[PDB]
RNA sequence: GAGACCACCCGGCGCGGCGCUCCUGUACGGCGCAGAGCCCUGCGAUCGCCUGAGGGACGCGCCUGCAGAGCGCGG
RNA sequence: GAAUGGACCAACGAGGAUCCCACUGUCCCGAGCCGCGCCUCCGCGAGCCUCCAGCCUCGGGAACGGGCGAGGGCCGGCCAGC
RNA sequence: GACCGCAGCAGGACUCCGGGGUCAGCAGCCUCUAGCGCGGGAGCGAACGCGGCUCAGGGAAGUCGGCAAGCCGGCUCCGUA
RNA sequence: GCAGAGGCCCCGGGGGCGAAGGCGGCGCGCAGGCCCCGCCGGACCGGCCUCUGGUGCAGAUCUCGGCAGCAGUAGCCGCUACUCCGCGCCCCGGAGGACUGAGGGGGAGACGGGUUCCGCGGCGCCUGCAUCUGGCCGCGGGUGACUCGGGCCUAAGCGGCGG
RNA sequence: GAGGCCCGCCGCGGUGCUGACGCGCAGAUCGCUCGUCGGAGCCGGGCAUGGGGGCGAAAGACUCAUCGAACCGCCUGGUAG
RNA sequence: GGACGCCCUGCGGCCGCUCAAAAGACCUGAACCCGGCCGGCCGCCGGCCCGCCGGCCCCGUCUCGAAACACGGACCGAGGAG
């Protein structure tokens, strides 16, 4: 059982990466920002962090980023635009987008996405090289990112 | 320079590869083995060591000769003992 | 097999325990030729590599032929 | 090092030789689930004769 | 379309370093598919690969103020950032004379 | 005009021109019977004139040119 | 206090003192200005510590409390400094 | 540029060949040949640090102590207790 | 209460009509603890009597294994440096602008490493950002001597000798 | 043209800054500033000296990140009011 | 040891398939820790409909005496001593 969500006949498109290599801290941000945004809504949005035109807010892990104006309307002044998270989203949407719509035949205005569970996931433990002979390490934070589009909230 | 520029004026071969014991044990300038003992004709055997014995003594070769000639104890050695101790 | 051609040179990896004598009578009686001179080099991996030059008279690439080198 | 030995040159090209990865036709045939060498060898960390 | 193995071999047909070596860049795909000394000896004739000159600094400033020196012009006691018997051993002229 | 980030204060901005004013100190080049002298009409550090010149500007005044006020997001 | 060496200083000395001329932000008394870090972003990402919990005043107490008695303050969540 | 220090460790490794200009110089400073663009980038131009400059008038009054910085310097020629 | 041993479990104890184990919820017991239910799980497990012990853990700067908060934090500040275009990756090609500056960030050897060298393909790792790069990974190859060196001879030294 | 002469490059030492760093570039590094630089000089290879022993222009220094008595195994699961 | 189809620039995803089961790189899968969704405002003990009143210092340990500005203790699992 490796999707969260129970879907009991709610005719959803789901789609999911596991241990996708990226930040874990940065990626939960950028899908829950996602939530409850129209399909389309989410595809606009998820291109403006990538142009900078608009911020992913930083409502959990927000200690060490920076407010900006961007993020003055979500309700926390804190905020970041992250890269590579906004790729992985965007793709792992893109697969729920098609999925749920070939399989539920359902137009893309009618689905929206409902839910985002994202857990962190074992990584890589490169050793990094310290002071008095001290070796540390460099372990990554993957992720489990799991996307479903969705008929209404 | 107690430690690193003292490790890196290392460039030698202090030890070296040992003729009857085939390990980085033989010292080049004293031509004595610290393993194998060679060029002394017995064998460097401490007790003080129970797992150095271990590592290299009977039983951690193939035991060739000493294998086919105990199974043949099992057998028909005792027969061709008996044979030369009575005429031939 | 350019080396055949132009330096008249057939490459055989022969015993490490041989010597440049002992290649040229074992080449000169095993494929039934005349033999000029041997090089040799012990391969990085321990295998004796012999160049053999064949004598002008006999030309290499029919003895190479023979052989189906 | 370039002026070797032939004694040392034999040993440590044996090293050479037997640094090899388990042949896959290998692995079919005993089933081997660990298809790692594990005595396999690399010039810049591994230090054979020391 | 790494062409260093091309430059590499170009730099020991032409006789020089690889930073003299220059490619056409028009023919990139007759470098690319370029694989020994030969073919690139071919490429040389075309002279889609060449080499430039080794562009040494003028000396044409340096033989003006030697000459300005033979006329005494540079010479003079600011100039010297030496000792008369340095620039001048009394030695060299004893022997001499 | 305000600032680590934000916030603050202001907004069809800005870009680059033109005048004004200011900074430095008389631009390249051309001209001379300048020029110590040397030597052939050649050479020459320099000096005078065109020149309080030219070059520069983040301050001002103006448009003379391009532009410039999101059915972007939220209520 | 006299080879447990005494006295003696030419020449030396990254040796230990004192003063003068010079010189200077050492200071009066600080000011402006470069680069690089810091800060913000993109991508990477540890260490160390950690009973719990992290506001004070007084009192009593292993006599110097975050917690205990009595007051007096205090949405919560973060940043840059310190 | 691969050795040795746990590292792709401003750490330490012995030789050989050694161009031009300014110079007394194999010094410093630029260069020919030859190598080459190094555990990443963008912004902003806070405090504070870290290196570097300058500072009116005074000048060691600062400090345990002139610490640190500043002065001086090359060459020629006088003049040297 | 634990884990074994000897017995018993009135047609011969409980089990794929679901054992042990795990997760929540009752019930009983002053409590140590027990019992049952639901769910997962998938083959073993007990109650009483007698016997045995390597028999119950909040600590020991406890051992070993996992892992949190700090924290998307500290940091990736040596070696002057990159830019445009090509399809362009930090690789490559052209064009610029630099740099090491002949006691070289040059070209070579002795040593030490031991194939790292080379060509072709790739990135799963590694390249502490990236990578289409690579000293990385897979495959296939590569070290030719009458004259150079070893060998040779002696040096400091070291062994060997009727004993 | 003499000198255990002087200045000074590389080298060889390491004086200050009480500088940087101090979970370091680094279990001793880096920056200037230095002492020396024909000598009682420096450097590489071979060799010899071994643990109460060596070696020491002497500092109880040095003897492989250990030294007022190395390191490895063992006696040893030494003994502790 | 993963039928098929759907898509995806592609990766990979999605369905499902095989099997009693995914048991899918592996039996069971606890604690710590964490992500979604939902529900509250919250340490313990007592009374009550349940967020209000009342009472509560941090254990172990030496110690005459510990909440101590004494010492050991981040957290959890297994092992751990008549």
């Amino acid at each position: 059982v490796k999707y969260a969500f129970k879907s009991d006949n709610l005719l959803v498109g789901k789609s999911r990466r596991d241990g996708v290599k990226a930040s874990f801290k940065n990626t939960y941000s950028t899908c829950r920002a996602i939530k409850g945004m129209g399909v389309k809504r989410a595809f606009a949005y998820l291109d403006n962090v990538l142009n900078h035109k608009e911020i992913v807010p930083f409502f959990k892990f927000y200690k060490g980023v920076g407010r900006h104006s961007q993020a003055r309307g979500s309700g926390t002044d804190k905020g970041r635009w992250p890269e590579k998270s906004v790729v992985v989203v965007k793709d792992i949407l893109k697969q729920a987008v098609s999925n749920a719509k070939h399989a539920h035949k359902k137009e893309e205005d009618e689905l929206y996405v409902i839910s985002y569970c994202v857990n962190r996931a074992r990584g890589r433990r490169r050793r990094t090289f310290r002071a008095h002979g001290r070796i540390s390490k460099y372990e990554s934070q993957p992720c489990h990112v799991e996307l479903i589009v969705g008929p209404k909230p | 320079s107690k430690g690193t520029a003292s490790f890196g004026k290392r460039h030698t071969r202090i030890h070296g590869s040992c003729r009857r014991c085939g390990k980085h044990s033989f010292h080049l300038q004293k031509h004595e083995c610290a393993s194998c003992g060679y060029p002394s004709a017995k064998m460097r055997r401490y007790n003080w060591s129970y797992k150095s014995l271990r590592r290299r003594t009977q039983g951690t070769g193939s035991m060739s000769h000493m294998r086919k000639v105990y199974r043949a104890y099992n057998s028909g050695t005792l027969k061709a003992n008996a044979r030369k101790y009575l005429a031939k | 097999t350019t080396q055949i051609e132009k330096n008249n040179t057939i490459v055989f990896i022969v015993d490490r325990r041989a010597s440049k004598p002992e290649i040229r009578k074992a080449f000169e009686t095993v494929f039934e030729t005349k033999v000029a001179r041997v090089n040799t080099l012990i391969t990085p991996l321990g295998l004796k590599k012999a160049f053999i030059r064949l004598a002008p008279d006999v030309q290499a690439m029919d003895v190479a032929s023979k052989m189906g080198l | 090092t370039a002026n070797k030995t032939l004694s040392r040159k034999l040993r440590l090209a044996k090293k050479t030789k037997t640094n090899k990865n388990i042949p896959r036709w290998v692995i079919a045939k005993d089933h081997l689930k660990k298809t790692w060498n594990y005595k396999r060898h690399h010039w810049r960390r591994s230090h054979l004769k020391l | 379309a790494n062409l260093r193995l091309q430059k590499r071999l170009a730099a020991d047909v032409l006789k020089c370093g690889k930073r003299r070596v220059r490619f056409n860049p028009a023919h990139e795909k007759y470098i690319e598919q370029a694989s020994s000394r030969e073919a690139i000896r071919s490429l040389i004739e075309s002279k889609i690969i060449a080499k430039l000159d080794i562009k040494g600094s003028s000396r044409g400033r340096i033989r003006a103020r030697h000459a300005a020196k033979r006329l005494g012009r540079h010479s003079g006691h600011g100039k010297r950032r030496g000792t008369r018997e340095a620039r001048m051993p009394s030695k060299t002229l004893w022997i001499q004379r």
